[PDB]
RNA sequence: ACUAUGCCAGCUGGUGGAUUGCUCGGCUCAGGCGCUGAUGAAGGACGUGCCAAGCUGCGAUAAGCUGUGGGGAGCCGCACGGAGGCGAAGAACCACAGAUUUCCGAAUGAGAAUCUCUCUAACAAUUGCUUCGCGCAAUGAGGAACCCCGAGAACUGAAACAUCUCAGUAUCGGGAGGAACAGAAAACGCAACGUGAUGUCGUUAGUAACCGCGAGUGAACGCGAUACAGCCCAAACCGAAGCCCUCACGGGCAAUGUGGUGUCAGGGCUACCUCUCAUCAGCCGACCGUCUUCACGAAGUCUCUUGGAAUAGAGCGUGAUACAGGGUGACAACCCCGUACUGAAGACCAGUACGCUGUGCGGUAGUGCCAGAGUAGCGGGGGUUGGAUAUCCCUCGCGAAUAACGCAGGCAUCGACUGCGAAGGCUAAACACAACCUGAGACCGAUAGUGAACAAGUAGUGUGAACGAACGCUGCAAAGUACCC
């Protein structure tokens, strides 16, 4: 397809919520925060674009 | 409120000026008589008497305050780790007496011994 | 003042009744967690004019 | 209310540009055209600026390519910031 | 004495997460308060941190900038890390006011799935005024329900079903406000020598009335309360004496009537008598009360015992206009926050009441000068209502009178009697809801209670409309396990 510049910085802004949470807010939380729920993966998941 | 839950969360959610209140200590006799002041917002660089614990009877000086936990760290008042350094047990200061006061600002000496106001 | 009062129900003989009502029960139960933690033995009714 | 130019784009293909085309390479606004680069580049760093490329990244900003003129020395331009 | 594969019950250790205990969340009640938006809202997109994925905050000045007040020796959101910084030049934090406030969005120059295009140029569209120029203005969209105006089912009940019922309900269209709507009688009709704007609450009463007279449906006047408030035009008679914009000049409006008078206490006119009271337009402008926030705030942290820890037991004391609630290493009035008392501020009551300025009320006699028309009313066809020959409304047709007249008093006509003046208009207060602030509880207590105590309208499903979870608890203190194999 594609895409226009709009939708580019949108999958844009979707890879990088694609991040771990850094180790270091693990320790600044004393491990009350570990997991991204919004993780996502090209093929098991959809986006909405 | 009378309720226990709104109370509770009160305290824990108090902006950091509504905290300097929950970190007040019981003033010695003389400095009770001194200032006309039962209790006082306890500061590092004070001199503290520990009366509750595992450390009663213990006395130093303040090296720490902190606001969001309500707590404060007093001079060889510590625990060994593993590894064999020594770090703080923080302390409620409600379990806790000033003997001395660090006097140094105008404004806490000022508030101190005003009749109408409170430190 | 209070104390006041103390002296006078001293002196009627009548102040045992307030010795019998200072001590609390926690109460067995949840009502605790409603702010209902505590009772009392009622002792005296004051009736003035 | 925008400024052109974000930061200098620090990357190794970045540096074979500096190094062998004499090209330096910006995170810029992505509001901004070819010109606009061209002409803050130049009013920054004091150069002449012959020629800029750019790519909408997919790390959601612009990328300009902007190369120097034979008076203008790329890897030298660099060094001071 | 042997016996494996096995059966039943325990024991030790798992698995599992019930139970008990706990509550940062719910549920419900109550008091207060209540509009936002072209000066671009609400909502959304994308950004924004030293390192930053989520949430929150904020907007290229981007977890923030400025001022005043408060606050105070700490701080750099949730978030306990590494580095580094800020703060006595008074930071953090809180209140009020200001600055900044990208793009899409009613979205408004035009187009477009949040981007783009151009004559750096646009209130697009509709509309009022208009210097006829977008020059001055208006509308649009949002909001938890509440409110008003339109459109309007069916399951169901009648033990079938058609009128009836469910129900003027669900749902749809349009629109206002902090409330709305109603409202100063062409009323009522305990018929009176009586009541006196409107809404609401209680009652009248399941009464009157409707109805395959089946099932069902279902008021009002009055009364007791709450709160109270009454006014302005059109016309007669006057006839430019007037209004709007502009600092001003000047412009515009207005004889198709601006303005004065006047409004059943009828008014006007003529001739009198009398008053400065009513009304209306203005100016000033609160107390108290209520809601919320804040300041100050008494008295043990003594002895012995137990314990890791006294907030326990025993002993000795103390305050109390404060023995509500909470925190603190275990049952705490006296350890800390607070609580009683007293005091301060803001908000609402309210641009209201009181006060004041101006205006001038009213009475007699005379006068057929004025007083709202497709109206009142009648007929045809429907809807609606308890409204029955006596509800309210729509539609087609017909159709008066002029106060010496007209309408009403639950069938029609005529007379009498009593009430009242339609076809112009405004109107405070008492009442509805619950977004927002706060308070409360014989409510639930993590399969409960919200779908949601946790990343919650999250993860995830569906092309879409839409659907939609589960997950709470180390410990007094991280002392969150160094060193060695
Ligand atoms: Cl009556
Ligand atoms: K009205
Ligand atoms: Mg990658
Ligand atoms: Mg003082
Ligand atoms: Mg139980
Ligand atoms: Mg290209
Ligand atoms: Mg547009
Ligand atoms: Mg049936
Ligand atoms: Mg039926
Ligand atoms: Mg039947
Ligand atoms: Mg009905
Ligand atoms: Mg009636
Ligand atoms: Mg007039
Ligand atoms: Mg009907
Ligand atoms: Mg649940
Ligand atoms: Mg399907
Ligand atoms: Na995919
Ligand atoms: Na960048
Ligand atoms: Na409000
Ligand atoms: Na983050
Ligand atoms: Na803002
Ligand atoms: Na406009
Ligand atoms: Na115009
Ligand atoms: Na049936
Ligand atoms: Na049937
Ligand atoms: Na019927
Ligand atoms: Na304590
Ligand atoms: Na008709
Ligand atoms: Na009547
Ligand atoms: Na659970």
């Amino acid at each position: 397809g594609k895409k226009s510049k709009a939708t580019k910085k949108r999958l844009a802004k979707l890879d990088n919520q694609n991040s771990r949470v850094p180790a270091w807010v693990m320790l600044k939380t004393d491990r009350e925060v570990q997991r991204n729920h919004k993780r996502r993966h090209w093929r098991r998941n959809d986006t909405d674009e | 409120s009378k309720q226990p839950d709104k109370q509770r969360k009160s305290q824990r959610r108090a902006p950091l000026h509504e905290r300097h209140k929950q970190v007040r200590a019981t003033l010695s006799a003389d400095l009770r008589e001194e200032y006309g002041q039962r209790n006082v917002r306890v500061n590092a660089g004070d001199t503290v008497e520990v009366l509750r614990g595992d450390f009663a009877g213990e006395e130093g000086e303040v090296i720490n305050v902190d606001l969001d936990k309500a707590v404060i760290h007093v001079e060889d008042v510590t625990l060994e780790k593993t590894d064999g350094e020594e770090v703080p047990r923080p302390l409620d200061t409600s379990n806790v007496r000033v003997t001395d006061l660090d006097l140094e600002d105008e404004k806490r000496e000022a508030r101190l011994e005003s009749e109408d106001d409170s430190a | 003042k209070t104390q006041e009062v103390v002296s006078l129900l001293e002196a009627l003989d009548v102040h045992a009744d307030i010795d019998r009502a200072d001590e609390t029960k926690i109460k067995a139960g949840q009502g605790s967690a409603r702010g209902r933690k505590y009772r009392r033995p009622a002792s005296i009714l004051f009736v003035t004019s | 209310s925008w400024d052109v130019i974000k930061h200098p784009h620090v990357t190794e293909k970045a540096m074979n540009d500096m190094d062998f085309q004499n090209k330096l390479q910006f995170a810029v606004d992505d509001r901004a055209s070819k010109g606009e680069v061209a002409d803050a580049v130049e009013e920054q760093y004091d150069v002449t600026v012959e020629q800029v490329n750019t790519q909408n990244t997919m790390d959601g900003e612009k990328k300009a390519v902007v190369r120097l003129s034979e008076d203008d020395d790329a890897q030298e331009v660099a060094s001071r910031i």
